[PDB]
RNA sequence: AGAGUGUAGCUUAACACAAAGCACCCAACUUACACUUAGGAGAUUCAAUUGACGCUCUGA
RNA sequence: ACCUCGGAGCAGAACCCAACCUCCGAGCAGUACAUGCUAAGACUUCACCAGUCAAAGCGAACACUCAAUUGAUCCAAUAACUUGACCAACGGAACAAGUUACCCUAGGGAUAACAGCGCAAUCCUAUUCUAGAGUCCAUAUCAACAAUAGGGUUUACGACCUCGAUGUUGGAUCAGGACAUCCCGAUGGUGCAGCCGCUAUUAAAGGUUCGUUUGUUCAACGAUUAAAGUCCUACGUGAUCUGAGUUCAGACCGGAGUAAUCCAGGUCGGUUUCUAUCUACUUUCAAAUUCCUCCCUGUACGAAAGGACAAGAGAAAUAAGG
RNA sequence: CCGAGCCUGGUGAUAGCUGGUUGUCCAAGAUAGAAUCUUAGUUCAACUUUAAAUUUGCCCACAGAACCCUCUAAAUCCCCUUGUAAAUUUAACUGUUAGUCCAAAGAGGAACAGCUCUUUGGACACUAGGAAAAAACCUUGUAGAGAGAGUAAAAAAUUUAACACCCAUAGUAGGCCUAAAAGCAGCCACCAAUUAAGAAAGCGUUCAAGCUCAACACCCACUAAAAAAUCCCAAACAUAUA
RNA sequence: ACCCCUAUACCUUCUGCAUAAUGAAUUAACUAGAAAUAACUUUGCAAGGAGAGCCAAAGCUAAGACCCCCGAAACCAGACGA
């Protein structure tokens, strides 16, 4: 029932993102939390990498636009300055 | 002879009814693409295989983020039939340093800066 | 043997066609023009290649340790 | 695959069905003159130039 | 009798068939 | 070149009829 | 299978001597700083950048057949050919101090 | 009698240093023609933007 | 006939690339006599060998035209400078032909039922078309130019005469099957008075002869028959049998060749063995067809000549079972 | 066991031909050609492998790449940016190549199929799933264990021929050619009476005679094929919410 | 145990394909990659190296590390055979 899950904004595979996979499987009986699961560590790492990429690409494009705007302004300033004498 | 296909520009021109059908507007366009390969590069020309490799889409059903710029778009146009393109949506801000680790890309295409597994 | 097109096959085809039609739409609106795009990633692109060059140039035989050679004497380590 | 011209293509205006009726150059010099005229004129295609770039008075003089 | 088509080509032909418009009520049934 | 708009700029013997 | 054609496209750096194009017939005419060999091959006379342009064709008066063709043209007609140029990149030389006499 | 007007045949050539550039004709070569060479003739309709001398169409 | 070089069909547009084929051409010649010397940078027939262009400089003067127009090494001649192959099988052994059916060896291919499997050319069959034959009358019957459907055959270049193939094909034994029916059954039409016919529909239960070649390019002849069907089955079937051919070891004739020998020509003579391991099978059974004679009857029918059908009776032949 | 005996030696003759070539595990790894007494082979190149050095490689955007023949497309070359990480050079070797099928464009005397061949691309000689079994079609590739999950390609459709009822006088057998053509052997004109009929649209007579059709009333309805040889070949099913 | 479901023996050859063709009754034993120049790796010494000769414009010396098996019809020499 993947298509329905996508409509509800969940992953198509229940084994995807969500509390069923991402939460710890077990804990100590006394109440101490378990050491983190190896798969979950990997998932966290990949996600961090994706987020780092998102910010970097965003920054690059906005910086590119700013640089272009400055170039356009410089050209306009130059052309109006040359009107002297 | 089977050759590279050059695509007319007219197909990459969005009609008003297209703007109704898909939630986007020509003013304030989306900054980033989410691209997933949904179709194999087997039984497909070498140039398409190479462009898939460049975009980092070797593995199927994995989302990759790309700049929505003409040069990247040019590469996506060649392999458009192998891929699914959705705009990256940011309901909150783009992630800060404190919330960099705690992120999740949802199937809707929105990246959430807070992802604690508690229900609402 | 003649092959025929089923309803399922037609449905599968239209499903893919629907996806690619949406693909067209999202490629329709670029954020930057070609002129604005020029040289924005140049610095990063350069540095990335210097990283590749550094890796290539750094190729050299590994260090050889006296400890490694002497440790082979332990093959005849015995109790008294 | 063809692209239409970006301006008036040369020799287009003079192109008529009847060619025998049209007057022609009979001399090298006439064509030459017209050629320099064309060369000096600006063009939409790439060119070499782009890369390598008183009444009383009259009466008195007439009398003289 | 026609030349045998590639299956992908035949599928494309099948998908791209003229569909006539169907009114909600048949015109004959209407006064 | 054929694809370019400057195609057939050097066409000459449509202007003459050597018959 | 004579392997004749353009060897250097537009915007390519050439050195003096470099063969721009081999042709058999005059498809591309020599322009600025471009020599023509016996075999009709075009070669760079200077170090620079290769450009292709469309220029008005005026043949040498001694060239009988070309002059004949010219004299058969209508009054408004001008002939155009493709021309290969080399735009020189470096100055001929520089003046530098050798002796503070 | 009214209207339209206006440089040698042509040119929305003429800011000026200027009335210019193609047309045209004679002579030589050519059976001729053409090319070339060697020569010749040429004009702002008149008076202060305006008025009247020439031209074309409309009245008898 | 061809083998090397150049051009076109020929990659529609950088280069390269269309084998085989269809066409063309080349194996020079003319003018110089600085057609001297030297030297950056390049191109390149997809390698190499070869081949191509050329700035500047020295010395002169005021690096020719042509699409190809050609040949390595060795060696020989020569004081040197140079020169030497129709080495054309054109990357070229310094110089060597036929024939083998007396043949041999190492292999490959058929082997043997494919090697060419989704339709161009041609043939046959059926349908469509409705010109035309049929006294008039398309459709009793036949059918031109064509079209459609199914089944065969052939096809990439000497727009040369061939003759091919060859577990190729006869016969025996036993047959299995198809129907597109030769006979026997039942129908519709007729240019069906009746007997014979012509044509189509339906029918594969049963049956479908014995002999002989003077001439005949897949042919006859004699006598019969109810009829002497057309095909598929790896010639159906050679571990059941047997002619001929491929097809030869010997020999002769005609022709070819100096000969040895050959024939895509003719004629005579001429060796393939098998003890069945496996699969399959080894009294399905209990149902028969046909011809002729007689009756009807010499009837109906028909002007006569001639001459039925049903129903019945008798005799046979074959087949199956005793 | 004689188209040239046998034995021994030379002799481990030679064989570009046939056959064979022995532990374990991992990795990279496939189809431009040229010359050749050469196409059953070899040498060079191309591709492949390793190690080393160094900087660009690939993807590419404007600009740029012919006239002639009277036409000609998909495309190609070149190429900053960009997305990427590879490329070139150096040293050292071997091995592979008439590849097959599919899609597309073509070539072989102006042969739409077939055969042979060239080019572009894909797959195959590497995994699995699907199409009935299935090298080459579709889906899919990087490796293990699991008695978890989401998916990809993925099930052929179709059933077909009715048709009008009623009624018809007459200028004249309309003139010419014809034994005669008289509505229908042929040519010219094509009027005209009733209320309404064509100097007659199709049959039929040697020619006539006749049966329709159009005409007036009456008001009715009128809407395209099949066959073969051992024995047909999944079973089946129109009706519970993609 | 079988019944159920899944599964087209191995080797070798042909431009490519196996399911075609080749080889194998089975067991035991026997039965098939030999070396150089040049490079690479690791030492020694170093404008020199080497236990005469030889090499050397960082080389020289030493070591390690690459090149199969079976099969013709034949040819010749000397014997042996009516
Ligand atoms: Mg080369
Ligand atoms: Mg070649
Ligand atoms: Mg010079
Ligand atoms: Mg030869
Ligand atoms: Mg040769
Ligand atoms: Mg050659
Ligand atoms: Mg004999
Ligand atoms: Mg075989
Ligand atoms: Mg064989
Ligand atoms: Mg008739
Ligand atoms: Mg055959
Ligand atoms: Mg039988
Ligand atoms: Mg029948
Ligand atoms: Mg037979
Ligand atoms: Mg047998
Ligand atoms: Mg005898
Ligand atoms: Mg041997
Ligand atoms: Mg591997
Ligand atoms: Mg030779
Ligand atoms: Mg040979
Ligand atoms: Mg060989
Ligand atoms: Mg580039
Ligand atoms: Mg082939
Ligand atoms: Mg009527
Ligand atoms: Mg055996
Ligand atoms: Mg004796
Ligand atoms: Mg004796």
């Amino acid at each position: 029932g993947g298509q329905w899950r996508l409509q509800q904004g969940l992953a198509a595979n229940p084994s995807g993102y969500g509390p069923l996979t991402e939460l710890p499987d077990w804990s100590y009986a006394d109440g101490r939390p378990a050491p983190p699961m190896k798969g979950q560590l990997r998932r966290k790492a990949e996600r961090e990498t994706f987020a780092r990429r998102v910010v970097l690409l965003s920054q690059e494009m906005d910086a590119g636009l700013q640089a272009w705007q400055l170039r356009q302004q410089k050209l306009q300033e130059e052309q109006r300055k040359q009107e002297n004498a | 002879k089977f050759t590279r296909s050059r695509i007319p520009e007219k197909v990459f021109q969005a009609s008003p009814e297209d703007h109704e059908k898909y939630g986007g507007d020509p003013q304030n366009p989306h900054k980033l693409h989410i691209v997933t390969r949904i179709k194999s590069t087997r039984r497909r020309p070498y140039w398409e295989k190479d462009i898939i490799k460049m975009l980092g889409l070797e593995k199927a059903h994995t989302p990759q983020v790309h700049k929505n710029i003409p040069s990247v778009n040019a590469k996506l146009k060649v392999v458009k039939h192998l891929i699914r393109i959705k705009p990256l949506k940011l309901p909150q801000g783009l992630p800060a340093e404190e919330n960099m680790s705690n992120t999740c890309l949802k199937s809707t295409g929105e990246l959430v800066v807070q992802w604690h597994l508690k229900p609402v | 043997r003649p092959r025929f097109v089923s309803l399922r096959a037609k449905q599968n085809m239209i499903r893919r066609l629907e996806i690619e039609a949406e693909n067209h739409y999202w490629l329709s609106m670029p954020y930057m023009t070609r002129e604005q795009e020029r040289g924005h990633a140049a610095v990063r692109r350069r540095e990335a290649f210097e990283a590749i060059k550094a890796a290539a140039t750094s190729k050299f035989p590994p260090h050889r340790f006296i400890a490694d050679q002497l440790d082979h004497l332990n093959v005849t380590k015995k109790w008294s | 695959r063809r692209t239409p011209p970006l301006g008036p293509m040369p020799n287009s205006d003079i192109d008529l069905s009847n060619l025998e009726r049209l007057e022609k150059y009979r001399s090298f010099d006439r064509y030459r003159r017209r050629a320099e005229q064309e060369a000096q004129a600006p063009h939409w295609w790439r060119t070499y130039r782009e890369y390598f770039g008183r009444t009383q008075q009259l009466l008195e003089r007439k009398q003289a | 009798h026609r030349r045998v088509m590639h299956f992908q080509r035949q599928k494309l032909m099948a998908v791209t068939e003229y569909i006539p418009p169907k009114p909600a009520i048949h015109p004959s049934c209407l006064p | 070149y054929k694809t370019k708009p400057t195609h057939g700029i050097g066409k000459y013997k449509h202007l003459i009829k050597a018959e | 299978g004579r392997r004749q054609g353009i060897k250097k496209m537009e915007g390519h750096y050439v050195h003096a001597g470099n063969i721009i194009a081999t042709q058999r017939h005059f498809r591309w005419h020599p322009g600025a700083h471009v020599g023509v060999g016996k075999n009709k091959c075009l070669y760079a006379l200077e170090e620079g950048i290769v450009r292709y342009t469309k220029e008005v064709y005026v043949p040498h008066p001694r060239n009988t057949e070309a002059v004949d063709l010219i004299t058969r043209l209508p009054k408004g007609a001008v002939l155009y050919k493709t021309f290969v140029h080399v735009v020189p990149a470096k100055p001929e030389g520089t003046f530098k101090l050798v002796a503070m006499l």
